């Protein structure tokens, strides 16, 4: 899970 | 031409797509994650446990240097660094060689991430949300400015869906970014666009949102708080603390049969069913409406549960199949992410100020139902659902  | 960049992505939602690229003179190979929610073109440039790779500023011929630091802050995950030039190429891209602002990550927290094998960040958002400031040039502002290539692309991002491990995110194509222009052959139906409000992060406005077609009857203020925007580069569809209750109401109760655990619904809990069980008819679509082109015009984009319910390996270790819940909270806007994306072809054409979307020649289909960019329809005061201050 990746978050800009 | 475009076919040579046709799958030129690996990776997967959770941890990034990305794509191929060398640096320096003689030329470094890297793979970069490409994301649209940020605007920095950045490297590792020191070991990282999670790194394979990294980029050596002293053996470029072509490694300039600015002396001037930086620090780059997202949702999660940060890096510092030291910001420099060098000549960058894209082999699976178009032929042609840019010097771009490089920042060489010297220090980072939570950015790399345990063999995604990316090594880098490729920013494709606008320059007023650079870091240091505006006046450094991302990189496809570069690439338009000294090339020919023009000013637009797009990227059809596919998710495997059977968990995929580290060897599998190799092997597995993950998707194309087709690097100025459109490819037909990659999209069925028509492309439909809605405007850029601003040329910051690729930010757009939601007009109305339906649940297995049911208005949520919200202000659509309420969408775009405090803003909407397109994120290759997040992996979930992060909603603002209104809606996302909402969202998971309605959801919660169309799914009322089975039961999960609390935290599934915070996507912190994984829920498996047996083998090709899982219940997704029991999984409502979701529609999203976006300002169109021409006046009092909306259009939508439906999105399956299959692409919100993200697939992720078991406590187990077994085969009976797992998701997390793709769908969270946010307290800085509406982003439509990866999972968002995975469906759809989307072009983002920076030239004309606008983005377009069209089901995707890849997206995954349940039996029942398909996801879908329809429209027109008509939708009044649409102005009135972006968000000022």
């Amino acid at each position: 899970e990746i978050a800009x | 031409s475009f076919v040579e960049m046709v799958d030129n992505l690996r990776g997967k939602s959770g941890q990034g797509y990305y794509v191929e690229m060398t640096v320096g003179s003689p030329p470094q190979t890297l793979n970069i994650l490409v994301d649209t929610g940020s605007s920095n073109f950045a490297v590792g440039a020191a070991p990282h446990p999670f790194l394979h790779r990294y980029y050596q500023r002293q053996l470029s011929s072509t490694y300039r240097d600015l002396r001037k630091g930086v620090y780059v802050p997202y949702t999660q995950g940060k890096w510092e660094g030291e910001l420099g030039t060098d000549l960058v190429s894209i082999p699976h891209g178009p032929n042609v060689t840019v010097r771009a602002n490089i920042a060489a990550i010297t220090e980072s927290d939570k950015f790399f991430i345990n063999g995604s094998n990316w090594e880098g960040i490729l920013g494709l958002a606008y320059a007023e949300i650079a870091r240091p400031d505006d006046s450094l040039e991302p990189f496809f502002d570069s690439l338009v400015k000294q090339t020919h290539v023009p000013n637009l692309f797009s990227l059809q991002l596919c998710g495997a869906g059977f968990p995929l491990n580290q060897s599998e995110v190799l092997a597995s194509v993950g998707g194309s970014m087709i690097i100025g222009g459109i490819d037909h052959s990659l999209y069925t139906g028509s492309l439909w666009y809605t405007p850029i409000r601003r040329e910051w992060y690729y930010e757009v406005i939601i007009v109305r949102v339906e649940i297995n077609g049911q208005d949520l009857k919200m202000d659509c203020k309420e969408y775009n708080y405090d803003k909407s925007i397109v994120d290759s580069g997040t992996t979930n569809l992060r909603l603002p603390k209104k809606v996302f209750e909402a969202a998971v109401k309605s959801i919660k109760a169309a799914s009322s049969t089975e039961k999960f655990p609390d935290g599934f619904w915070l996507g912190e809990q994984l829920v498996c069913w047996q083998a090709g069980t899982t219940p997704w008819n029991i999984f409502p679509v979701i529609s999203l409406y976006l300002m169109g082109e021409v006046t009092n015009q909306s259009f939508r984009i439906t999105i399956l549960p299959q692409q919100y319910l993200r697939p992720v390996e078991d406590v187990a270790t077994s085969q009976d199949d797992c998701y997390k819940f793709a769908i969270s909270q946010s307290s800085t806007g509406t982003v439509m992410g990866a999972v968002i994306m995975e469906g759809f072809y989307v072009v983002f054409d920076r030239a004309r100020k606008r983005i377009g979307f069209a089901v995707s020649a890849c997206h995954v289909h349940d039996e029942f139902r398909t996801a879908a960019v329809e429209g027109p329809f008509v939708t009044l005061d649409m102005e009135d659902c972006g968000y000022n201050i």
